[PDB]
RNA sequence: GAGAACAGAAAUCUCCAGUAGAACAAAAGGGUAAAAGCCCCCUUGAUUUUGAUUUUCAGUGUGAAUACAAACCAUGAAAGU
RNA sequence: AAGCUCGUAUCAGUUUUAUGAGGUAAAGCGAAUGAUUAGAGGUUCCGGGGUCGAAAUGACCUUGACCUAUUCUCAAACUUUAAAUAUGUAAGAAGUCCUUGUUACUUAAUUGAACGUGGACAUUUGAAUGAAGAGCUUUUAGUGGGCCAUUUUUGGUAAGC
RNA sequence: GGUUGCGGCCAUAUCUACCAGAAAGCACCGUUUCCCGUCCGAUCAACUGUAGUUAAGCUGGUAAGAGCCUGACCGAGUAGUGUAGUGGGUGACCAUACGCGAAACUCAGGUGCUGCAAUCU
């Protein structure tokens, strides 16, 4: 029959690494966790107590609480035609601060630094970010860069 | 040839972390002394370190951080000899007088040597550093060892009852110390105080420094040549442990020298690496030469 | 006894090798890979003839096995016993299977239809595709008429179009010929059963010196 | 050069491997115990064989390790039974050499009535001082090769010393 | 007499009709599941906090 | 791999090599090496009180589990478990 | 269907930027596992045979395994590496920065943790495009036999299976 | 810069064969009266730093070394793949349009960096 366990294929999801096995380093376990870090969900196959669901692997999430070895974390989770709120509780090795957020707070000090530098003189820095513009005109020169003509080439088995 | 591995077993080694391989960090007892509480976020894990080696102790205070372990306070046995101790700095009294020249030294800097003065009579009972009312919750540090192993009378546990008799609140059971009776679960004080002023090596002073003159000569002819008997062995300990609580101040040495001149006199004794154009060079001379048919 | 190859002849199916899953398999009806003078040494046949797959097929062991004695038959009794080396490239490792059915009357009673209907190991076959080697003959340059006669004979044993392609290799290396020609003249080649090990600049110095002596005695 | 790299033994061990577990073990651990002056301890049995007649943790064998100047003592002694020739089969190729005895009736235990006769797996282990790094628990290294002693080595030493000889290899 | 199995088809496309928004996120969020050890010293501590500003704002 | 009386391909003993190519009840897959493996010591934390949460899901039940809170202990020098 | 509260926003079957996760396609086997073609070179106090030997840990020829460097070909339940398309999070005022009040928790320590008091930063206020109004509630119908097409894919020789 | 105590990243740090190492330190190294564990003071418990030795450990260096790490218009815009057509072809399969884009191979480079404290001609 079929065979839905807590643990179903999740063979390659919790394989451990190429050449990582065996005790995991203290960085893990030094961090320090606040009440609305973000977080993300990679699983750490050799510690067994705490683990997370597979719909949980690689999916970022808040954390609300914190506990002696644990960490408890808020999850959106889509099912039906919604987001129900989900709670996981998780240990420090399977959880790792995103990054994600790290950029935006880098940007916010620029983003700051700017405008209360712009003040002074008042040039409308312009703090928003623009996309990739359409690239403007420009002469290309020839000296020792005279153009070499291709043709295609003919057919050959190279067997 | 018979020790000859292959390119597929070494390419899928995974290598001990670094002092796996040396044989000095026994992670996984680490991983259990330096992860805290998570509410405790970054309140220091202290943890009190000595380290075991031949002609010196080494008492250090040791906390945890992700670039590296940090210590505050160091004590070692070879400055002991500043309290008047040039001979024994590897029994289980000089054992003893670091984990309680640490002790004052690292309440020194904290300001708690006006409270907590611990025990100034060496007397032996087994008393954990009691808190003071209103008072600021005594200091906390751990001992980890390492890969030494515990046992009765290990002298290891010199060093924390030389620091519980300063005041540092280690916990500790009183089962492994030196004088601890199996058949009957208790320890007889009196004969651990003697250990705390040499007891073990008390005895063997007198008992042969008359019986065997030839071995006597040999060794413990510092003691001899300084004048050192058997019953001053213990009064010149009682001056450390007044000395220790005298001046923790650990002034520091003058090193003879610079750290510039260490290295520039150091910096000629090395090897260093050959240069990528050199190492082509001496191929292509091994080919002329080996290769060229003489 | 046997279902047409015409049944088997698409890539429909994953890979089914043999494994600790299938334990029971009827063996492969081609053994020999390699006929003609394989002891020969590199450069005594300067010439190699190919034939390839245009289509992405499964050929038969067993149609393998057909195919490789028309080639050598033609090969020994017009070239010489000795004058060139056949190599089947391909190696059947796929598995096929039957549902078995009766085929009397009055089957429809006890045969249960599609219900169950696994089928059983009965045939091998290889898997090809566009452009892959089926048979690799080397030999010398004025045999090139005949073993070009024997892939042609041997082309009539398999399903689909194949090709015949004269190799621009030296033999079965893969060097083109005039690479191999300026290796052979310095050392850089050491002759090997049937193959040859080449120098490289990598490894330790010494051993350079032990083998491939006169490249470095100029 | 060679200040302290001298040849010494490690240890000597002798064994005893019996076939069966009973009443000869008990006396047969007593020639082991006034031999080398100190208790021996069983070897119990890996796994069973049904041929040789050996159970599950059966304690079919005895063997003790003896070290310092009794293990050279007893070396010289025991080697007298062997009139002072040895194969160089004999040595390994790591460097330990041994010899066998039957009938024990030989030395120290001469007859012991009440033992019976028995025989002895002698083994000599050689190293020179520092193989410590080997077996102390911080710092555990490996001893270089010019301190690492070799079949020929030990076979040199062995002329030197008791003025023995080695058989026809 | 067979039917059919399980399929997802269809299910996709009645899920966007009054689709899968994210619900919504509101300030405070709720305190369940917290340590309740943290939870006493925070009602102790918010009561001193609201008493004080009481005398001070009296 | 090299060696030792009976003793050989399989007894017991020694050394060197050895990233798991063993074992950890069973099915298989992950995991695990100063251990999660093998041996020794002590004990019942396989205890007590009700809550929250994950999985399957209707965010029902049942089973399993996760991290906690309030007691009583075991071990260990202790950190801790 | 009835509406309810608000009036362009806590929005979006989309893209961009930044950051994660994955073990498929491919690829690989002179890398682990397993399978698999061919010869070459070596060693047996320790494989089987023929020759010279009473035998030797004596020698010679062959066959089997064993080791070394190669060689041909592979895997749904093999893999070092590893896409494409998909998939989670963020791109602000509920933000950032500064000072200090509470506590029965925590720390050697007014050390921290959470919540607040006071002050500063407003229309380029923090990517794109669009927004047809947005958020919310009650109740109730029918349905709960499905089928086809490109692409992926399993069983089957196949099938309007 | 060396060394030691404690670590961070966990091979650019590993493995094989050699060479060298001044000072200090680590080290090997001596003993069983003392507490402690063993068949065995071998590991270790305990003691001395004195009778000694750099032989090993460790550190550095060497090797057209093995492994490993880094980069490349090196393979290669190749394999693969999203999207399109009343494209081609009996089929198997393939080309084309708008996009994304490997791995093996080849070549070149490298072979630990670093935190706190003490300590060193």
């Amino acid at each position: 029959g079929k065979s839905h366990g807590y643990r179903s294929r999740t063979r390659y999801m919790f394989q451990r690494d190429f050449r990582k096995h065996g005790a995991v380093h203290l960085s893990t376990y030094l961090k320090v966790y606040k009440v609305g870090d973000i977080v993300d969900i990679k699983a750490n196959g050799s510690i067994q107590k705490g683990m997370p669901h597979k719909f949980y692997q690689g999916k970022t999430g808040v954390v609300y609480n914190v506990t002696k070895s644990s960490v408890g974390v808020i999850i959106n989770k889509m099912v039906g035609n919604r987001y129900l709120e989900k709670r996981l509780n998780l240990r420090v090795e399977h959880i790792k601060h995103s990054k994600c957020r790290q950029e935006f707070l880098e940007r916010v000090k620029a983003n700051a630094a700017k405008r209360a530098e712009a003040k002074a003189q008042g040039v409308a820095v312009q703090l928003k970010r623009q996309p990739a513009q359409p690239r403007e005109s420009r002469i290309v020169s020839t000296e020792g860069n005279v153009p070499q003509t291709l043709a295609p080439v003919p057919y050959e088995t190279f067997i | 040839q018979k020790d000859a591995k292959s390119s597929a077993y070494s390419s899928r080694f995974q290598t001990p972390f670094r002092r796996r391989r040396e044989g000095k960090t026994d992670y996984y007892q680490r991983k259990r002394l330096v992860t805290q509480h998570k509410a405790k976020y970054n309140t220091p894990k202290y943890r009190l370190v000595v380290r075991f080696t031949n002609k010196d102790i080494i008492c250090q205070i040791i906390s945890s951080t992700i670039t590296g372990d940090v210590v505050l306070a160091a004590a070692y046995s070879h400055e002991l000899p500043r309290y008047g101790i040039t001979h024994g700095l590897t029994n289980w009294a000089a054992a003893y007088a670091t984990g309680l020249l640490i002790a004052r030294r690292t309440l020194q800097k904290l300001g708690l040597d006006e409270t907590y003065k611990g025990v100034e009579e060496v007397e032996g009972e087994y008393e954990l550093t009691e808190a003071v009312e209103d008072g600021p919750r005594p200091f906390k540090v751990f001992l980890d060892i390492g890969l030494q192993r515990t046992t009765t009378g290990a002298r290891v546990f010199g060093a924390l009852k030389g620091a519980s008799d300063g005041g540092l609140y280690v916990p500790h059971s009183e089962n492994r110390f030196p004088g601890w009776d199996f058949e009957t679960e208790e320890i007889d004080p009196e004969l651990l105080r003697s250990y705390i002023f040499g007891g073990h090596v008390s005895q063997y002073m007198e008992e042969l420094a008359d019986d065997d003159e030839e071995r006597f000569s040999e060794l413990f002819k510092g003691y001899l040549a300084d004048d050192i008997d058997a019953d001053s062995l213990e009064d010149i300990y009682t001056s450390a442990h007044e000395a220790i609580r005298a001046d923790p101040a650990f002034k520091p040495t003058e090193k003879k020298f610079t750290k510039e001149q260490y290295a520039a006199e150091s910096k000629k004794y090395r090897q260093t690496k050959l240069s990528k154009e050199e190492r082509a060079a001496r191929v292509a001379a091994k080919i002329a030469a080996l290769a060229g048919q003489q | 006894a046997r279902r047409p190859a015409r049944c088997y002849r698409y890539q429909k199916n994953k890979p089914y090798p043999k494994s600790r899953y299938n334990r029971a398999v009827p063996d492969s009806k081609i053994r020999i890979y390699d006929l003609g003078k394989k002891k020969a040494t590199v450069d005594e046949f300067p010439l190699c003839v190919h034939l390839v797959s245009n289509e992405l097929e499964q050929l038969s062991s067993e149609a393998l096995e057909a195919a490789r004695i028309c080639a050598n038959k033609y090969m020994t009794t017009v070239s010489g016993r000795d004058a060139f080396h056949l190599r089947v490239r391909v190696h059947p490792f796929h598995v096929l299977r039957i549902n078995k059915m009766l085929s009397c009357a009055g089957a429809d009673r006890l045969q249960q239809g599609m219900r169950g209907a696994w089928g059983k190991p009965h045939g091998l076959a290889a898997r090809v595709d566009i452009g892959q080697i089926i048979f690799s003959v080397r030999t010398k340059d004025s045999n090139k008429d005949v073993v070009v006669e024997g892939l042609r004979r041997a082309r009539y044993k398999f399903p689909g179009q194949q090709k015949i392609i004269l190799s621009k290799k030296w033999g079965f290396t893969n060097l083109d010929r005039p690479e191999y020609l300026k290796k052979r003249e310095a050392g850089e080649v050491k002759d090997d059963g049937a193959f040859v090990k080449f120098l490289s600049k990598k490894g330790s110095l010494e051993n350079n010196i032990r083998e491939f002596p006169e490249y470095f005695a100029a | 050069q060679n200040p302290m790299r001298d040849l010494k033994i490690e240890k000597l061990v002798l064994n005893i491997s019996v076939g069966e577990s009973g009443d000869r073990l008990t006396r047969a651990s007593k020639v082991l115990e006034q031999l080398s002056g100190q208790t021996p301890v069983q070897s119990k049995a890996r796994y069973t064989v049904r041929t040789f007649g050996i159970r599950r943790n059966e304690k079919i064998a005895v063997h003790v390790t003896v070290r310092g100047p009794k293990a050279e003592e007893i070396l010289e002694r025991g080697l007298k039974v062997k009139e002072y020739q040895l194969r160089d089969r004999n040595f390994s190729a790591t460097g330990n050499f041994g010899f066998g005895i039957d009938e024990h009736i030989d030395l120290g235990i001469k007859y012991d009535p009440s033992i019976g006769i028995f025989g002895m797996d002698f083994y000599v282990v050689m190293n020179r001082p520092g193989a410590r790094v080997t077996r102390r628990k911080r710092c555990k290294g490996t001893v270089g090769n010019s301190h690492k002693t070799t079949k020929e080595d030990t076979v040199s030493w062995f002329k030197q010393k008791y003025d023995a000889d080695v058989l026809d290899k | 007499a067979k039917s059919k199995n399980h399929t997802a088809h269809n299910q996709t496309r009645k899920a966007h009709r009054n689709g899968i928004k994210k619900p919504k996120t509101y300030k405070y969020p709720s305190l369940k599941g917290v340590d309740p050890k943290f939870r006493r010293n925070h009602k102790h501590a918010l009561h001193g906090t609201a008493k004080a500003l009481a005398a001070a704002k009296k």
